[PDB]
RNA sequence: AAACUCCUGAACCCGGGACGAAACCCCCGAGGAGGGGACUGACGGUACCGGGGUAAUAGCGCCGGCCAACUCCGUGCCAGCAGCCGCGGUAAUACGGAGGGCGCGAGCGUUACCCGGAUUCACUGGGCGUAAAGGGCGUGUAGGCGGCCUGGGGCGUCCCAUGUGAAA
RNA sequence: GCAAACCGGAUUAGAUACCCGGGUAGUCCACGCCCUAAACGAUGCGCGCUAGGUCUCUGGGUCUCCUGGGGGCCGAAGCUAACG
RNA sequence: AAGGAGGUAAAAAUGGUAAAAAA
């Protein structure tokens, strides 16, 4: 499965925070502030010299971890990537962020990763129609990320939508706190959301 | 070799030879067995090792080895022809698996039980 | 504002009368990450006396690197006696796909997309040493035009 | 003797190019007289001219050269760095369109003859004619 | 359509029939450099009309016994006779490589 | 991380419910084109649509370098791991156990088989002074390949057209 | 004359060996038969190209020199992992 | 007399002693 349990202990594993639970691991601390540094007897011991490959291997790591979801299908979407055509790098990262669970949580309507993906899978985002369930759906431009007629009425989804009137969605994200819906626009970049990662480590490791 | 003299002639490939003549793709076979014995790794041990002959279903008094500490084997066990060598008993080639008909791998271990035989661990507390 | 990127080390005894005295080889790439590198080994019976000469004799043993998005303007089958330093172009993302030193050195260069490939001798020291002479000897369009106008 | 005074003329080429002494002298025949045409029109060589020696005709060649830098050495950089011999009498090379080297991808230059005459890389794929894939120099 | 070739006449030994030597040739599918070979035909002559060398273009036609195939429509030319001495000498060669 | 918290809600309960199938057929026209009516579900009431709703399986290799990850007792060249090099001959980071962590996760290891790395039968892409290698040497058969100049030929070679190269 | 094998001698712990005394096969003459090797420049053969300084042997020219062919060494460039 | 190189003569009464190993 897709591990979930002590998860910003992964926060604190890489060297840099990674939101992935809202809320809290965004608060003082994702796990981090309080006492940040990879976990473990050992952790705050030392750091050593990991090899060119393994601080390599770490950025694959680390991309897909602050990605929820298994390096397995990180590493098949990678194979879709090389596959068709594209600056590789670039474009793989967009190709992560053109998912239906990281679309739904950066639109606002979830605190971080986990909840996100519970929500996606629970179909209560419906596309121009449909509520699909299916986690790793990529839109299309041209799309539109909506909620439940009932999802409306909801709890922590109106919370989210509460403390979320303001906070500026994406230049390819576009927000509707009105109409309830999310529109899938143009193709994003590494500027559009810059994670403490390199691409080109992932590509070189990866593309071994 | 001169483009010609190539052309005439072939560079032969390379063939092998299977350093593992488990034979007919069969690499996992019914260890008879005779005899346990000790035998010795260059010079630096002593230990056990079996000799297990196995006669697989096809033939050959081989060398099969075991997977470890913990044994009973006998003379049957089905010991199951599986493979590689090492600096010890001038063989070693074609292990044995605990499991299989016998063995069932060393009474309680804790990691290896992909070979060394226990189940799961349950200590039911 | 180079950078000291140590490569590895080496340790070479010699049999004393009474003994053996070993003695450190620092293997060091100087670089600059925009297209400026040197090579350099220490000699010296500690470690840092080794890893500082070293990076001194890099920091002497320069060498410009012609960039083109992030790529070499060509293909060279550069050799180094023993070693035998191959490069050739690659479209951007594909990434800095090499060998140790090469992408090493290279990313002490910074390249971005170079198909590398390296044979024979893979001995550090050579290698090295055929990297170096490999962009060491990298032609471009603006040396093309100055020869190939003819004087 | 001479199996091929061609790639023979091409060797004395890498003699004087390596050995930097401006001119050297190569037999009487119409291709090297072709090929050193193209090698001078793509600035390469520095010319050449029907002579003779002792009575036999000869085809003499002058070469060019790069500036005199100074430090590791005096000794001034190539211009005519290299050039292989392709299409051996044992590999007897026949490009056509679609085929074609691109030679240090991008720069140099493929020496091929063809239906008409002698052509280059460039040339060839621009006029779409092919043949046999004498030397590559860059 | 029916195809035809050239060849170098051996053998007028046979009653109203000739044996032709035909020849091809052709590069290596890996190694470059063509490669000559030689490929003997039935050379079929119901005016015996060809003798040692004369080569002609040879035709493929209807079966006419044990192998017997191919025919001949047209001539080239006569007395081959180098090439045809390079075939015996092939010949003579062949009777100097012996097991025993 | 757990416990405590609120939320959602696999599995599961009730209800409705398929596309998969419109032709063949009789009939008006002529038995033709057209036009009409009627038959036809094995799966299975499964897909799926609506509502009711419970937090509700976690493993497998490794942690000596290659190859990313260490501390603690025991064991004492014994028991033993081991692809390679080896690791242990009473303070083992390599055995065996325990905390932790690396990886992978409904899979993980193991062997077997094949291609690669192996440019390690080298065409791209190797070598014969001493590591593997000149045949003790001269003769020449075939074969292999061949100097300058003109013109024919258009076999090799190049180019455009073109048949076929099914489907997958 | 010489000399394996073979004997004496001296030597050593031993001497079927090196050192000494004799002595045979064989080393010579012709025919034949075997065909081996550190047959070693351990570098195949044919040509053309790319610094010169030198010792020397033969071929040509009036010649304190040049030039064809070879035979020792050195050392440009280059090559080699290194000696070279 | 400098060196290096190229071919001729010189020069050992006798010696058995091992070994898993320690860095």
């Amino acid at each position: 499965g897709r591990y979930i349990g002590p998860v910003c202990r992964l926060c604190r594993r890489e060297g840099v925070k990674l939101y992935l639970k809202g809320e809290r691991c965004y608060s003082p601390k994702c796990a981090m502030e309080r006492r940040p540094y990879p976990p473990g007897q050992h952790g705050q011991k030392r750091a050593r010299r990991p090899s060119d490959y393994a601080v390599r291997l770490r950025e694959k790591q680390k991309l897909r971890r602050i990605y929820g979801i298994s390096e397995r299908q990180f590493r098949n979407l990678f194979e879709e990537a090389s596959k068709k055509k594209g600056v590789t790098g670039s474009v793989f990262l967009g190709l992560l962020e053109s998912r239906l669970d990281n679309v739904v949580y950066r639109l606002g309507f979830a605190v971080s990763r986990r909840q996100a993906r519970q929500l996606v899978r629970h179909g209560h985002i419906t596309v121009n129609g449909r509520r699909v369930d299916l986690p790793s759906y990529r839109v299309r431009p041209g799309d539109e990320i909506a909620v439940a007629e009932k999802s409306r009425n909801l709890e922590l989804i109106r919370q989210n939508l509460e403390a979320m009137k303001g906070r500026k969605v994406g230049p390819w994200l576009s927000l509707d706190v009105e109409g309830m819906k999310g529109k899938f626009l143009r193709l994003p970049d590494r500027e559009d959301l810059a994670l403490p990662v390199n691409e080109q480590l992932v590509i070189e490791f990866y593309s071994r | 070799p001169t483009i010609n003299q190539l052309v005439r002639k072939g560079r032969e490939k390379v063939r092998k030879k299977s350093k593992v003549p488990a034979l007919k793709g069969a690499p996992f076979r019914r260890g008879v067995c005779t005899v346990v014995r000790t035998v010795t790794p260059k010079k630096p041990n002593s230990a056990l090792r079996k000799v297990a002959k196995v006669r697989l279903t096809s033939g050959y008094e081989v060398t099969a080895y075991i997977p470890g500490e913990g044994h009973n084997l006998q003379e049957h066990s089905v010991v199951l022809i599986r493979g590689g060598r090492v600096k010890d008993l001038p063989g070693v080639r074609y292990h044995i698996v605990r499991g299989v008909y016998d063995a069932a791998g060393v009474k309680d271990r804790k990691k290896s039980r992909s070979k060394y035989g226990t189940k799961k661990p349950k200590e039911a507390a | 504002d180079f950078e000291e990127k140590m490569i590895l080390i080496r340790r070479t005894a010699r049999m004393q009368a009474g003994g053996r005295r070993f003695r450190f080889g620092a293997l060091v790439v100087v670089g600059d990450r925009q297209g400026r590198v040197g090579l350099g080994f220490g000699k010296a019976p500690e470690v840092p006396l080794a890893v500082q000469k070293a990076g001194y004799y890099a920091r002497r043993n320069m060498v410009e690197v012609p960039l083109q998005n992030g790529t070499i303007p060509h293909e060279i089958e550069v050799e180094f006696g023993a070693s035998k330093i191959v490069l050739k172009p690659a479209a951007p993302g594909t990434g800095v796909i090499a060998g140790a030193v090469p992408r090493a050195i290279l990313e002490l260069a910074g390249v971005t997309d170079i198909l590398t490939k390296e044979l024979g001798s893979r001995n550090p020291i050579n290698i090295a040493y055929a990297t170096m002479e490999a962009l060491r000897q990298l032609r471009t369009k603006a040396d093309v035009e100055r020869l190939r106008k003819g004087e | 003797m001479l199996t091929d005074p061609i790639a023979d003329m091409l060797t004395r080429i890498r003699n004087a190019t390596r050995v930097y002494k401006e001119s050297t002298d190569v037999p009487a025949s119409r291709f090297k007289e072709e090929i050193l045409r193209i090698l001078a029109r793509e600035g390469f060589i520095k010319g050449y001219e029907r002579v003779d020696v002792d009575g036999k005709p000869y085809l003499r060649v002058y070469l060019k050269y790069g500036p005199r830098r100074q430090g590791p050495d005096p000794r001034p950089e190539q211009v005519i760095h290299h050039i292989r011999r392709i299409s051996k009498p044992g590999r007897r090379v026949y490009v056509g369109v679609k085929e074609i080297p691109r030679v240090r991808r991008g720069l140099g230059i493929a020496i091929l003859s063809t239906s008409k005459g002698v052509l280059t890389d460039r040339e060839a794929r621009k006029l779409g004619v092919g043949g046999e894939l004498i030397c590559e120099v860059w | 359509p029916k195809k035809v070739l050239t060849g170098v006449v051996v053998s007028d030994k046979m009653q109203k029939t000739v044996t032709v030597l035909v020849e091809r040739q052709f590069p290596h599918p890996l190694y470059g450099k063509v490669i000559k070979r030689s490929k003997k035909y039935l050379a079929h002559d119901p005016e015996e009309k060809y003798k040692l060398g004369d080569v002609v273009e040879i035709i493929e036609s209807r079966p006419i016994s044990k192998r017997k195939r191919f025919r001949v429509l047209r001539l080239v030319e006569s007395g081959r006779m180098d090439l045809v001495e390079k075939y015996l000498i092939r010949r003579q060669n062949y009777e100097s490589l012996s097991k025993r």
